[PDB]
This record gives C-alpha cells, structure tokens and sequence, in this order.
C-alpha cells in the first residue's frame, strides 16, 4: 500500500461527496493513517462518522477564519500523531452573490472572504503545521480551470484560484529546500455540496461532459486517485504542478465537433 | 398528492434528516420543524433530484419551504 | 496621432520614473487628453506638476482603499471630461515585510492589503467608471512574470498578480459585450519608486539584463509605448491578453549560455 | 509615421484578403518601404499589382520549398534595398486531406509538407537574410490558437504552429544578442484564401464570433495594426511573444453564457 | 497491483538507464504484462535481456522510420497478446549538429529527421495499433520543458517537443471518444544514453539540480512511477495533460536565491 | 435561369477572372474555358457567397464546374 | 569630508528636496530637518547612487539618517 | 601507466564490452579491436566517469580512440 504507515491531515470533508472524502478514501485504500478537521459543530456531525469509517479517531476543529484554532490544531496533531507526511487542503468559500452575475459587481467584503478562506488558509495551515512535517511530506490543494480561463459566473473564485495556483509555486520553492512538495489538483466540475453554490453549475457540468475528450464527467474516485498519487511517494519528483483531472477538458479551445460526412456539427448541437 | 409518491419522498426525507417518518408530514418545514441547516437541505435536494432523474432548478429550489412543496413540485415534474 | 481626441484617466503616477508616467507620456505624444489621480497630498505635490507638463488641469484624489473617494472621482470625470476612452490602472502595494523572506511568513493583514490595493481596486475603479466609458474603451493594468512563475521574494505580490491577470480575463468577458477591452501589460523589472520595496530588486534587475534574449533591461519608454498600443485603437482586436514587455525574458527556461568553442558557460558566470 | 524610412520584406501575399496584405498595408500607412515575394507565376500576377499599390517595385520569387530561391532573394534585397528592418513570414500550407478528419490519419508526406512549408521556412528565411538585418530589426510570423489548444480539424497544422511558436522562442534567443526581435502574432480565424482549406472553417469562424469576449471576428485591419506594432520600434521591448489578436477569444474556457433572470444559457443556443 | 493483467508495449528501451526502462520497471512492479521493441540488431542485444528480466518473451523490431515495420508489429501483438491496455512511446532523435549552436544553422534534413522520428512516429504507432486497444487504454509519450521555454542548445528538439505536446492534445480528442487516453510526461533532465547527444547536457543537469525547488535531479525511479501512474487506471480522468516530473523546476522564472541576512545571493553563485 | 440573376452573376465572374462578359456563357467552365486556377475559383466562390449573403458549402463547392452550375445553384438558394 | 564631494552631494540634496543649499548641513536630517517623506528619501537615494555609479545597499540605506551619513558613506565607496 | 589504475580500468572495459580482460590491452581500440558501436562507447564513458567521480568532457571524449587514451586521460585527471 503506497501510504502504509504515512500520516495525513484531511481538511475540508463535508459529506461523502466532498472531494476531500474521495482523496481521503483513496489514501485509506493505500494504507494511510488519517486525521480530519471540521468547520464547526454542524460539520463535526458529518466528519466524525466518516472519519470512523476510514478508521480514524483523530477529528479536530478548524475554522480557517479563526486564527485561534491553529495552535490547538498543532498541539492535537503533535499529541496524537507526532508528525505528518501529507496535508490535504480542500477548502474554499465565497458568498452566493459573488458566484453569479459579473465580477464588476463584487463587493470588497465578498472579495476578502473568497481570498482569505480560499487562498490565505493554505499559507496559515502550512505555516502552522510546518514544524511537524516529515522528510518527503506532500501538501495538496484543489483548484479549477476557472483560474486561468474564463468559466461562467466563476468570478471572484477564479481570482482566488489563480492566486492559489501561484501560492503553490512559491510554497513549492519555500518548502522544497526542506524536501517538502506542494501541488494543486485541478479537478473538472463535480457535483459536490459547495459546487451547488455556483450559478448554473449544472450547465457547466453538462458542457464539460459533452465537450471533454473522454465525453464523461470525472468521478469522485478519479479525483481521489489523482490526489492520492500526488500525496504519495509515487510523485516524489512532482512539485509546483497544477495537475488536471478533468477528463481532458483543459485541452479544448472550442466546442467538440462530429462529422456527418456532410458538414461538421458541434456535439452540443446534437442533443438539443 | 399521490400516496405512493408521498410515501416514497417521505422515506428519502426521513433517512436524510434522520428523523422518524412520523414527523415527516406535508406541513412540516425543513428549517423550522425538521432541524435542517443550509447543508441538510442542499444535500436533501440532490438526493431527491438524483432519485427522480429530474433536476430542481436553483430558482425553484429556494422557493421550497415545506414537505408539501417538494412533494407538490416533484409530482408536477416527474 | 493615434489617441487624438481620446480621453484617458491615468491612475498611479508617483514621479517621472513611474510606469504610469511612461504610459501617460506615450499617450500624450499620440494626442491624448489625459486626467490623473493621486494617492494623497504628499503625492498631489508630484502628480499635479507632471500633469501640467502633459497639458492637463484634471487632477483628482483617489486612495483606492477609501470607498468614499470613488463617487467624487466619477463626478469629477463627468464634469470635466464627460466620457473616457481608456483607463490606466498602475497601482500596487504590499508591506515591506511581505516582499522579503518566504510566503509562509505572510500575515493575514499583509495578504489583505496586497489583494485589496493591488487587485480589487481594478474592480472598484472599473465598476465605478463603467457608465462613462465610450464605445471601444480600453482598460489597462500592470502585471509581472512573478504571477505565473516563481520570482525571488515576490511572495504575496505574485499571488496578487495571478489574481489580477485572472481578473483581466473575467473583466474582458464582462465588458467585451459592451465593446470594451481589458488587458494587462506584464513589464520586465524596471527601477521605479515602488519597485525599491522589493528585496534585492537590483539583483532581479541584473539577472533579467544578463539573461533576457535582448540582453537589456526594458526602458520606461518601451513600457509606455506598449501601453499606448494597448490603450489605442491599434489593438482593437486585443482583449484578455497579458502582453509581455520584458526584453523577451519570459521565454527563458534557464540561464543564458555562451560558448567558447570548448564548453558552454552561463553568461552570468562571465562577469563574476 | 512609425516605420518611416524602414525597409521590410513581406512574404505571403496572395490577394487583398491575405493577412500579409493587412500587415503590409498597415506598415505602408506608417511609412514603410516594402518589398514582396510570390510563390510562382500564378501568384506573381497578384502580388506585383498589390505591391504597385503599396508603392513598391521590389517583387521577388520565393517558393520556400526551393532551396535554390534563397540566395537569389538575398542578392535581390542587397541590390535593391541593401538592408532590412523587418520581415513578415506569413506562409503555411498543408494538403486538404490533413486539415480534415483526424490527426491519426495523417500521412508522413503530409506531415513533412506541413512542417517544411509552415515552420522550417522561417529558419531558412531568417538564416538567409540574417546578414542584411539592421540594428533593431523585427521578425514576425503568424500563428493560431490551434497550436496550444485543440481546434476542430486543425490537426497537423496545430502541430506545425506549436513548433512555430517554439521556433520563435529559440530564434528570439539566437537573434536577441544581435538586438533583433522575433515574435508571433496569433490571429483569430479570419476569412482568407488559405483558410478555406480548413474543413468547416465557417463554423470555427462563427463559434469565435459568438463566443469571443468582444462578440466579433477580427478584421483584416486589426491583424495588420497588431502586426505593424510588432514590426515597429513601438514594440522594441517585445520579443519571444505570442501576441493574441483574436477579439479576446483565447481567454474562454467554455462557451459564452447569458442570463434571462432564470437560467443561464449558452449564447450559442440563442441564435439556433 | 495497479496493472495486474494489463498488457503494454514499451517502445524505446536502450539500456537500464533509458526512461522507457524506468517506466517499464515501475509497470512491472505493478503487475503488467510487458512487450518491448528495439531499433535494430545492435539494440535487440540490449532490449531482449532486459525484457527477460521483466519477465517478457515478446520482443519485436521497430525502426519508426521504416514504414514496413508497422504491419508486422501489429501482427506480432495480435498473435502474442491479442490486445493492449497501454503504449509507451519513449523515442526521439536528432543529428548531433542540430543539438548544438543555434536553431538558425539547422539543416532541412536534420529538421525532417527530428520531426519524423520524434513526433510523427507517435501518430503512425498509435494509428497502427489503434484496432488492438482495449477500453480505457492509455498512451504515453515523453517530452521536455524545452518545448515551451528556451533551453540551451535544445534547438530543433524543442520544436519537435512542442509539436509532440500539441499532438498529445489532438490525439487525446481523436481517441477520447473511444475512451482512450493520451498524455505526455515532461521529465526533468536525466542522464541517459540519448541525452548525451545534447551539448553540455551536464551543465543543464547541474543548473536543474541547483535551481529546482527540491534541489535534486529526478531519479529514473521517479520518472517511472509518474509514467506508471499515467499508464494506470489511477489516472483514468487524466488526458491531454503534460505532466511535469522535474523536481518542480518548471515553476522557476529565475535562478534560485538564498539570503545571508545581508543581500540575496543566487544559489548558483555559492558553489562557484 | 432568371436573366437578371444570370447577368448579375455574369458581371461578378467577368470582373473576377478579368475576361469579357461575352466569354461568360452558361456552358463555360472556369478551369477549361475561363483560365482559372484553384485560387481564382476559391476567390470567385467567396465573391459570390459574400455578394449573395448565402454560403456555398464546401461539398457543394467542389461539385461546381461550369457557369450554369454556379447560376443554377445560386438561384435555388438565394 | 572632502569639500568638493560635500558640495556636489549638497547640490543633489538641495535640488531633490527643493530646499536652499544653505539649509543642507552635515547635521541636518532628511525626515526631521529637511521635510522628507519615505518617497523623497527613496527618490533621493536613487539620485545619489545613479549619480555616483555605486549602489547603496538596502541594509546600508536604512541606517542613513543625516546628510553626514550619506556623505561619509559615499566618500567611503566612490 | 599506474598498474593498479590500468587493471581497475581494464575490469570496467571488460565487463562493459563483455570481452575477456586478456583482449583489453593499451593498444586496443573500442571500435576496431573491441567491437563497440557508438552506444557501447558512450555507455562505457559514463561508466568510467561515474566510477571515477571525474567527468570526461565531450570534446575530450571524441579524441579518445584506444584503451591507452582512456587510461592516460583518467590518470591525468583523477
Ligand atoms: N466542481 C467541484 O466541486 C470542484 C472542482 C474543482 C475544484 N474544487 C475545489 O475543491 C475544494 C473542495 O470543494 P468541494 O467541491 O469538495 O466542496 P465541499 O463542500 O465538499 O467541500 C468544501 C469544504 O470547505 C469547507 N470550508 C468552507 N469554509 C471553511 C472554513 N471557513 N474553515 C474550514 N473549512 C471550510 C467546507 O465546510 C467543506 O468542508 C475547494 O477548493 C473547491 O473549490 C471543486
Ligand atoms: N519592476 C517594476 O517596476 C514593475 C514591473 C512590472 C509591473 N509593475 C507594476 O506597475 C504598477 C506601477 O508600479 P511602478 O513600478 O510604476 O511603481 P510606482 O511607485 O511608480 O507606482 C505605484 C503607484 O501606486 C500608487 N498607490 C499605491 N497605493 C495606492 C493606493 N492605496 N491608492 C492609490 N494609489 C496607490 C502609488 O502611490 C504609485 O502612484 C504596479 O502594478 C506594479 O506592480 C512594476
Ligand atoms: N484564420 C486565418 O486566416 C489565420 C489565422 C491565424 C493564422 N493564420 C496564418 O497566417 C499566415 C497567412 O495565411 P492567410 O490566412 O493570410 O492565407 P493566405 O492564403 O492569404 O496566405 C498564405 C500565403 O502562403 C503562401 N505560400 C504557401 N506555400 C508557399 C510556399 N511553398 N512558398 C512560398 N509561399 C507559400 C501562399 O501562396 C500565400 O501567399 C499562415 O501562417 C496562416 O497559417 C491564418
Ligand atoms: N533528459 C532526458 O533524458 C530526457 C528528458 C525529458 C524527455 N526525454 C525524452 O525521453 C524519451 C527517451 O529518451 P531517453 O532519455 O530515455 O534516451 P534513450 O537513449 O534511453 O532512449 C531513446 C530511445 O529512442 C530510440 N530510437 C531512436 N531512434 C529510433 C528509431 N528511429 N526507431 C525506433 N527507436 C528509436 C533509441 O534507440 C532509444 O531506444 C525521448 O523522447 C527523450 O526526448 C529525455
């Protein structure tokens, strides 16, 4: 098992549809000792049973907007685990109003919330836990094509993911001299609990399914296996990377076509 | 409401919110009477549309408040 | 003159070494009616004479962290100019401590300052002035290679520029349907007043000069001409673009070499 | 005029819809002394009158597959012009069969033709004319988004443009130490004589018009002005760059949307 | 074992330092049934023993410049294996003279050799073997950062790798509708038998080691594990991707620095 | 063929190939009788579809050989 | 201090801060006695190093407070 | 040549080209007398420089032709 005996902290499980869960589950099947965090008591109800299922008693409170939660999280990990081999940062947030309409409409406070919660928390979490990381440790965050290309209504969250991918590059430099790796997994759209906060996610999901090279949406298992890879020693030469797990969708410069011997037609134009 | 439809929707709501079927009545409301946060509801909505192959649009999703709403909606669109 | 009769608002002049000044000066030589803003009274002392020199009585107060300055700026432009054909957003800031050492060290408040001042102000400025933009208007911001590649000590400002380039893409979509363009000019390092806030800027400037294809640093005139181009109707098919004006430096995946018939040698290794 | 007194060789005019013509025309309006080449006698009929119109007696034969044409072209330029300040390489070709269907179907001979004609000719043309280039000379080639993203049926020509953009980077390094610049202009789809060789170009042109930020196709004038810029001293800090002149289309990661207060809808889905 | 029962054809083993060998070895440790090809009899001497060691009797002749070798290779695979789940295309070549000096010097025949051998052979190999691919098959080729950034003396091979990465995108589209994936692994410099054909490879290897985030060159095992991942069902949501396995080197926009409390210094400037 | 249509198409073909209108007859063929290469034809086709707002598809474009073809085609699709 | 050096540095400081040379004395300090903000100083520093081809490092730059400091520094490094 | 050095280099060449040590004499040449292609040699060179921590530069690498060359080279640079 490629993570046998390796300790990892999973941040961001909301339910068994969370990207964080897929990753945690794939790492479990590879023999990882997991620990989990939860936003508040409403989320502890959901994390702590799932943690149980992945054979884990280590369940800690972390609201990344509460500076005061981080020292306790450090102490908990040192008490119960002593060291970490990987960290999964699977967390983002923006107010509903910002994930719709235009970027021009965005409030300064919505901006600051999207940036603090979705980007700065990787800095504070990695800085907090840096003293406990073992040789070869691997830090993983989650991004989206909306960072470097326009995606409908993704707006301020595209700005956050662009910064997030840039943070991955700088953190990879900062931490690489201590032989620690930092990567982003850029998932394709996948029906999750936070992804329902995106206006007409469903249409983005369809557009992806029709137009991706593999003519499928990605499965939660596919994101988890890719994540597991990046967390595992299999990827010990990979750092600073933005790894697309999106059924190939990133390569498309235009809608997919299909030919009827006559014209070419957009695939999109066949179903309706 | 069709009784087979209501009972089947009632089982979903029951399991989803870990309440007894008995407490799931058409008048009941997820926030007030059923103890559901913003996540419970969103999770429950997906469970329903996934179950029924239909999709509650987001605009119609907000306007739901009570068990009757989800039932009367689903019956009109299945 | 390619901007004869065209009205433009220059945001960010600090002195005659400011990138904003080079741009403003190039636009002047192309016949533009300019207006300028200043951070505070300390900066009004420097803007208002330079504005004079570029034949401009329109000099307004804009501290982009003061929400209350934007409605007055709107009113001033409507009174004195009535409409705008272009806007130059040449503004960024981060506390000294963040432009040195690691990204891991960065404070949440330094983060929020870098993001608000350097990125969000493009949203608030463009949203504020959007009703006054003419057909074909052109909005220009200023970025740096540190956005998508690691540059020494650029740290949180790399995160800001990544977001900034992503904002350019979304704003280009938002505004393009009203036939308004939005671009970034990604300048090479250039000795300016804010660039002295970067730890060992001088060495970054040297590394660029030695290793750029053209073996020179860029001149203030070169950034201004590139900017003028992007502001002018010459570039009316260009939007959402990040335009490198850096003596070609972005193409280098490694230090430049030069051969002595024997080995190859890094150019860097010749002068010392 | 920004190219007054500057000598330039335009390679690739076919008629007055050729990208090369737009560029040549924009440079003319900036005061350039032009010279032109033609593929064969069938094309001399069309070049030599257009050259006349742009005030040029210098019209030379160049079939880039004929190694033996290049020494004569050198001699002609030295006789009639003595030196060059810029070169426009606006030339590509692939057999019909390769610009349709799949890449898998491509013949080795179609591959070799696409690569020789569309990429290697930039090397042989720049190497041939390198001794005649003045200080600050500027070499421009023409590319397409199909190089780094999938575009329908673009197939082997995407492979050629990827190489071509890579050649621009290496040539920019090779030539930059002699203070010579090399760039690519990446045009959006535009109805030209060679572009009719692309299967269902018309649909690619429509998809671009609907989905580009500026909701327009680019005009021949817009490509020419962008080209002129890159050829002129205005861009003397720009080298190794791939400059998109495509109405902003490159930023789109998906079809454009528009909202009816209710759902979001693809713009594409409104007209049919 | 993640490739238990999965059949794969390894193209490009030269000795036990070949990238192809690392990949083949990693796939072996995951339970793959391998088959191998060799350039000629000089190379059969080296492939066939290594194949033996990886438990394989299937060793076939393939010189990718011999069109006539491909039908026999098809027949051999159908006879002995019947189907394929993955293909490793680990093959490139250019004459010595082209991997040194400038791109401008390159001969048309060197160009054609680099393109045919290094790029077109992926088309002919995948087209030939396409009828034998199973559901979920995975096609892997090998690239280098020299494709999209300048690397010293990489010259025509940068052009080839740019095309190669573009071919990956188009092939991913072509083959994705049959649920077949196509990726490139972009390795960091690694001392191999062909890599000795690159002028001052040793200095490129050193520059990478000093300046990569992880301050190490990549190991043959690290490339093999990354390859195995891309060949395995673990990456079944990954297609059209260029996956960097380079100790993080791709993120660097400049030489690495390190601070002595005083100045910053290039790491390169510490050892000499 | 409608005479107004033919005459208007005839002027286009005339100007495009710099021949006299007189030589532009329905039987005439662009390659053989009108001295048109592969460019002349493609340029001429664009001139026609641009003029007439319609678009000759590429499949229909090949199957054209003579003045009558372009005329009979355009009349059926304008 | 060398008098030619001081006078030449004094002209720079004078012009830069638009004060009279008379007020530029070795004891004077840019923030306190010369009315210079954080920009004035940074601009003035660049003027000096550009003038003198040398470069005041940032660590040495902070430790400057008075006219004498910049003068004694420049004389030691020109 | 130092006899310990020669014998140690001789074992490398022997194993690398799968010849008998006896045939590895200072006069012998890899292409002619030892049956080595362009790969054998390049592989053998790496084996040597890796073994000896030194690096034969490519310019010096070509100029090697015989066992004596590699031996006399290595002794001068180890
Ligand atoms: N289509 C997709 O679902 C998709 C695609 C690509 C990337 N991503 C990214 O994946 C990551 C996980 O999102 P998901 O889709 O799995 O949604 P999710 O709702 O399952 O996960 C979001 C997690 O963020 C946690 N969170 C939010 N605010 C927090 C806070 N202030 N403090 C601590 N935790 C907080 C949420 O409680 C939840 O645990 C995010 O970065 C998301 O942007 C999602
Ligand atoms: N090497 C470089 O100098 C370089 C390179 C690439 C990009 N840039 C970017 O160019 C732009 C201009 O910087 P510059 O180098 O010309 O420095 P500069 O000091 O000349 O310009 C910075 C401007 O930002 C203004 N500013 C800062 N905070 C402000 C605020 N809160 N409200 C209003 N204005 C504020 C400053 O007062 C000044 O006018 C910035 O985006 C910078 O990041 C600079
Ligand atoms: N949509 C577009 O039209 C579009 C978009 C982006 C880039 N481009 C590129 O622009 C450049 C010009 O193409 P265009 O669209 O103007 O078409 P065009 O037909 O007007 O120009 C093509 C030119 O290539 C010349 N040519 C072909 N083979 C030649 C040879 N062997 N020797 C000398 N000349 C030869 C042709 O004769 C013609 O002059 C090409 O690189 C094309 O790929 C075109
Ligand atoms: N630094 C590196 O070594 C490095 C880095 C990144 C990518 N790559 C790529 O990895 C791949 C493998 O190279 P390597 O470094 O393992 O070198 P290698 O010499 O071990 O492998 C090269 C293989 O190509 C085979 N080959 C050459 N011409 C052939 C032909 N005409 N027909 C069939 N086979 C032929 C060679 O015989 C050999 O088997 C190539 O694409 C190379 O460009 C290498």
């Amino acid at each position: 098992g490629f993570l046998k005996g390796k300790k990892g902290l999973i941040v961001g499980v909301a339910n068994n549809k969370s990207i964080a869960y897929g990753i945690a589950q794939s790492c479990f099947n590879q023999g990882a000792t997991l620990a989990f965090t939860y936003l508040n008591e409403s989320l502890e109800k959901r994390v702590r049973p799932i943690a149980q299922e992945l054979n884990s008693p280590y369940v800690y409170e972390l609201d990344v907007s509460k500076e005061e939660h981080f020292k306790p999280l450090y102490d908990s990990v040192k008490k119960d685990l002593g060291s970490l081999d990987f960290i999964v940062h699977s967390v983002a947030f923006a107010p509903k109003e910002a994930l719709e309409g235009s970027l021009l409409e965005t409030s300064k406070s919505a901006f600051n919330t999207a940036m603090e919660i979705s980007v700065y928390s990787l800095i504070e979490l990695t800085n907090t836990l840096k003293p406990l990381l073992n040789n070869g440790a691997s830090v993983l965050t989650l991004s989206y094509l909306g960072s470097t290309k326009y995606m409908a209504h993704y707006n301020v969250m595209g700005l956050a993911k662009a910064a997030l991918e840039s943070a991955v590059r700088y953190l990879a430099v900062d931490l690489g001299k201590h032989n620690i790796r930092v990567n982003a997994l850029s998932a394709g759209p996948i029906r999750t609990l936070a992804s329902s906060g995106i206006a007409d996610f469903r249409m983005i999901l369809k557009w992806n399914e029709i137009n991706a090279p593999l003519r499928k949406n990605v499965s939660l298992e596919e994101v988890g296996n890719a994540g597991m890879y990046l967390l595992s020693s299999l990827s010990s030469g990979v750092s600073g990377e933005v790894h697309f797990v999106d059924a190939g969708y990133h390569v498309m410069g235009m809608g997919a076509v299909e030919e009827k011997d006559n014209k070419a037609t957009l695939l999109w134009d066949l179903h309706k | 409401s069709s009784m087979a439809l209501f009972e089947d929707i009632q089982a979903v709501i029951a399991e989803q919110l870990n309440v007894d079927a008995a407490q799931v009545t058409p008048e009941a409301e997820f926030v007030k009477d059923l103890g559901a946060d913003s996540l419970d509801v969103v999770e429950l909505i997906m469970a329903l549309e996934e179950k029924f192959g239909i999709e509650i649009p987001d605009e119609q999703a907000e306007k739901i408040v009570n068990v009757g709403d989800v039932v009367k909606y689903i019956e009109d669109n299945k």
